[PDB]
RNA sequence: CGGAAGGGAUAACCGCUGAAAGCAUCUAAGCGGGAAGCCCGCCCCAAGAUGAGGCCUCCCACGGCGUCAAGCCGGUAAGGAC
RNA sequence: GGGGAGGUUUGGCACCUCGAUGUCGGCUCGUCGCAUCCUGGGGCUGAAGAAGGUCCCAAGGGUUGGGCUGUUCGCCCAUUAA
RNA sequence: CCGAGCGCGGGAACAACCGAGACCGCCAGCUAAGGCCCCCAAGUCUGGGCUAAGUGGUAAAGGAUGUGGCGCCGCGAAGACA
C-alpha cells in the first residue's frame, strides 16, 4: 500500500480520518499506511 | 439642440476609508468615481472624476482563502523572470499596493486611464497630506 | 561593521609565519569622517568620508568647510560607510588590528569590449578542420521558430572592464600607522595607485 | 471550578488558578459565560461546523480551568542502557544514544523536574504546550528502534525481530 | 577570495491540547518541528522608481516688450563648457 | 481484464508553404519541463547495523574523459556522490 | 449557413456556432441574440435554495466518517450506541 488511489480499510483496525484536505488510512501498523493520492 | 460638454469643472477631491470592506467591491466603487460615471456631465476623454484619497488600505478584508491563495505577478523580461507573490505578502509588505492593482485593472487601458490612476493616493495609513476638502464617504 | 578608506599600493609575498604571503598594501591615511546622516532626515545610519588634501582654488563654493568642521576637501573627495557611527575625528587606518578578516570595494581596471570568450566565456573551437570564420565566435544564440526571439540576457559579446566589485574574505596581517598602511591577503581588484574601501567582513554576523 | 478564577471577557475567558493565570480566547460563536459559580458554554444552532466548536471549545476552557487547577501529570521514562538523565540548576544535562549530553531547559509557563536519571518528570502548567514538549523529549531520542532503547512516556513498545530479518 | 554561517514562512511528512461522534485523531479553532527547495541575508546594476525621489551645501530679482494672465529677449551669480 | 493521461517513438489526415519551409548528426549557445540520474528529506519495509528495495515532496546546482562507428542509438575503457 | 453575407450584434478575439437579409441620412423608439458590480450600455434588483474547491475556471473507470436533503431495517427508556 501506502501511497495510492485505492485506499481501503483492509484489517477492520483501520480508519478512514480526512486529515490535512486528503484522505489516510491510519491503524497501528504503518504498513497500512495507505494515501489518496 | 447637440448635447452639452462640461467646461473646466474643479476637480472634487474625496476621502475613503477602507477597513473592514471588501478589497474588489471596495475597488468597484472607487474607479466609477475616478470618472464621471457618478457626477451627471460624465465625458468620456476629458478626466474630471473626483480624486480619490484612501486610508488604512493595511486592513481591507478580503474572502475566501485569498489571504493564502490569491497570488500576484510580474514578470521580467528575464528568463525565469515571473515572479508571483502572494496576497498574504502583499499585505505585510508595503500593502498600499493591492488596492491600487485592485483599481488600476478596473479603468480604462488609454492614455487617460493611467492619468486617472494618478487621481487616486492610498496610504497604509490612515492619515493623508490633507490638501484640502476631501469629503469621507460611505 | 566598520570601515576606512583607502588607495592600492604592494602585492609581494612577504614570508610571514615561516610561509609565504601575498601581501596587498593599502594606504588607508588620513581619511575624514565629515557627516553623518541620521533615519529620519535621510534613512540609515552613515558616514562621508575624505582622503588626500591636494585642493585650493580648483574646488571651491561650499566646501562642506561648511558642514560645521571645516578641515578642507581632500582631492580624491569622500565616499560613505553605512552602520557605522564613529567616535568624531578623522580615521586613520588602525580601525582595523592585524588579525582580522575584511571586505573590500573597488573598481576593476578596463578592459573594455571584449571577445567573448575573454568576457563571460564561450569556446569558440574550429582552429583548422572547420572553417577560419568563427574562431573566437559565439557561435549560436536563441531557438528555432519559438521563441523566434533573443533570449533577454542571454550572454553576448561586449564591455568588461570599467567595473566595480567587492571582495569578501581577505586576511589583514599587519597595519602601520607610521606611513598609514594595512597588509592583506593579495586579491587586490583594481590598479596600483586608485580608489578603495575597506570595510569589515561577514561570515556569521 | 471551586477555587478557581474565570474571568469571562469578549472572546478570551482569562482564568486564575493557584499557580498562574491563562488566557484561552476561542471564537465568539456560542456564548462564553461564567454563572452561578461554575462555567458554561453552549452552540448557536445544530450547523456542522458550530456543533464540532460547541464542544472543541467547551472542553479547551474546561481544561483551561483544571489547568490552572493543576493538570500537570506528564513524565518521560527514559530506558534503554546507557542513558542517564542529570539536572544541573536549571538546565537537564540528559545522556541517550546521541553521541553527546542531551541539554534541555524549562521555558517560561511549565517546569521539568528530574528525580531519577532513569525516568524525567514535568510538572506543566499548560496542557497545551506540556504535551509538546512530552513529545519534544520523546522525538528528541525516539525509541523501540526495532527491539528496545530510547525515552517512552510509558506506551508499551511494539518490537519487530533483532538479529535477523536483513538478508 | 565567492557558495556561506543566520533569520522568516512552509511542502512531503513528523507532532501537541481537542471536539463533532462520552472513546480515537497530526485539524474543522489554535500551537511546534521539519528540506540543497520559497523570501531574505551576499555581489552588481539601478530614481526615464515620468512617480524623475532623499541628504550636505551654493547663487540669486526689473535688466527690455507681458501692467493685471504664462511667455519672450540680452549679458551675468554659483558654475558649465570650448 | 477495465479506465485515463502524455505528444518523445512508430502511424492515419493532407490545411499554411511547390513564383522554395535547406532534410542527418557534431562544434558553438542554450533555456525551460519533471512522470528526478546524483545531491536534501520523509513514510513504508520480507530494514540489526551496513547498505539496499519502494513510494511521496523537492530542479537549487550538477550531470566528467576516451575506443569504435558519419552515425543520435548502442557496446566498451578508465572513473564519478552521479 | 458561408462562398457571393470578411456587411451587422452576440460568441473575449473567429467565412459558415446563436441572432439577423445592409438604397441613403438622423446626436429618435420598441426589441433579437447575448447581457446588466465594475471593462461596456443597463438591477452590487427582488426572493429562496447549494457549495468552500477558486470547485466556477474544462478528464474517466474508480475511490472515500465531505456537505445538504431523502428512503429502508433492526436496537432503546422493559434502559439501548459508546
Amino acid at each position: 500500500m501506502k501511497v495510492r488511489a485505492s485506499v481501503k480499510r483492509i484489517c477492520d483496525k483501520c480508519k478512514v480520518i480526512r486529515r490535512h484536505g486528503r484522505v489516510y488510512v491510519i491503524c497501528e501498523n504503518p504498513k497500512h499506511k495507505q494515501r489518496q493520492g | 439642440m447637440k448635447t452639452y460638454v462640461p467646461k473646466q469643472v474643479e476637480p472634487r477631491w474625496v476621502l475613503i476609508d477602507a477597513e473592514g470592506k471588501t478589497l474588489g467591491r471596495l475597488a468597484t466603487k472607487i474607479a466609477t468615481l475616478l470618472r464621471g460615471k457618478h457626477r451627471p456631465d460624465w465625458t468620456p476623454n476629458v478626466a474630471m472624476g473626483d480624486f480619490v484619497v484612501v486610508v488604512n488600505a493595511d486592513k481591507i478584508r478580503v474572502t475566501g482563502k485569498k489571504l493564502e491563495q490569491k497570488i500576484y505577478t510580474r514578470y521580467s523580461g528575464y528568463p525565469g523572470g515571473l515572479k508571483k507573490i502572494p496576497l498574504e505578502k502583499m499585505l505585510a509588505t508595503h500593502p498600499e499596493r493591492v488596492l491600487e492593482h485592485a483599481v488600476k485593472g478596473m479603468l480604462p487601458k488609454g492614455p487617460l486611464g493611467r492619468r486617472l490612476f494618478k487621481r487616486l493616493k492610498v496610504y497604509a495609513g490612515p492619515d493623508h497630506p490633507h490638501q484640502a476638502q476631501r469629503p469621507e464617504k460611505l | 561593521m566598520k570601515g576606512i578608506l583607502g588607495v592600492k599600493v604592494g602585492m609581494t609575498r612577504i614570508f610571514r609565519d615561516d610561509r609565504a604571503v601575498p601581501v596587498t598594501v593599502i594606504l588607508a591615511g588620513p581619511c575624514p569622517v565629515v557627516q553623518r546622516r541620521t533615519p529620519e532626515k535621510d534613512g540609515y545610519t552613515a558616514v562621508q568620508l575624505g582622503f588626500l588634501p591636494q585642493n585650493p582654488k580648483r574646488v571651491n563654493r561650499p566646501l562642506k568647510g561648511h558642514f560645521a568642521k571645516a578641515g578642507v576637501e581632500p582631492v580624491r573627495i569622500l565616499r560613505e560607510i553605512r552602520d557605522f557611527n564613529p567616535e568624531g575625528d578623522t580615521v586613520t587606518v588602525e580601525i582595523f588590528k592585524p588579525g582580522e578578516r575584511v571586505d573590500v570595494t573597488g573598481t576593476s581596471k578596463g578592459r573594455g569590449f571584449a571577445g567573448v570568450m575573454k568576457r563571460w566565456n564561450f569556446a569558440g573551437g574550429p582552429d583548422s578542420h572547420g572553417a577560419h570564420k568563427i574562431h573566437r565566435h559565439p557561435g549560436s544564440i536563441g531557438n528555432r521558430k519559438t521563441p523566434g526571439r533573443v533570449y533577454k540576457g542571454k550572454k553576448m559579446a561586449g564591455h568588461y572592464g570599467a567595473e566595480r566589485v567587492t571582495v569578501m574574505n581577505l586576511e589583514v596581517v599587519d597595519v602601520i600607522p607610521e606611513e598609514n598602511l594595512l597588509l592583506v591577503k593579495g586579491a587586490v581588484p583594481g590598479p596600483n595607485g586608485g580608489l578603495v574601501i575597506v570595510r569589515e567582513t561577514k561570515k556569521a554576523a | 471550578p471551586k477555587g478557581v478564577s474565570v474571568e469571562v471577557a469578549p472572546g478570551r475567558v482569562k482564568v486564575k488558578g493557584p499557580k498562574g493565570e491563562l488566557e484561552v480566547p476561542v471564537s465568539p460563536e456560542m456564548r462564553v459565560v461564567v454563572e452561578e459559580g461554575v462555567v458554561r458554554v453552549e452552540r448557536p444552532s445544530d450547523e456542522r461546523r458550530h456543533k464540532s466548536l460547541h464542544g472543541l471549545t467547551r472542553t479547551l476552557i474546561a481544561n483551561a480551568v483544571k489547568g490552572v487547577s493543576e493538570g500537570y501529570s506528564k513524565e518521560l521514562l527514559i530506558k534503554g542502557i546507557g542513558y542517564r538523565a542529570r539536572l544541573v540548576g536549571r538546565a537537564l544535562e540528559l545522556t541517550v544514544g546521541f553521541s553527546h549530553p542531551v541539554v534541555v531547559e524549562p521555558p517560561e509557563g511549565i517546569t521539568f523536574e528530574v528525580p531519577e536519571p532513569t525516568r524525567v518528570r514535568v510538572s506543566g502548567i499548560d496542557k497545551q504546550k506540556v504535551g509538546q514538549v512530552a513529545a519534544n523529549i520523546r522525538a528528541i531520542r525516539k525509541p523501540s528502534a526495532y527491539h528496545e532503547k530510547g525515552i517512552y512516556y510509558a506506551g508499551e513498545p511494539v518490537r519487530l525481530k533483532p538479529g535477523k530479518a536483513g538478508a
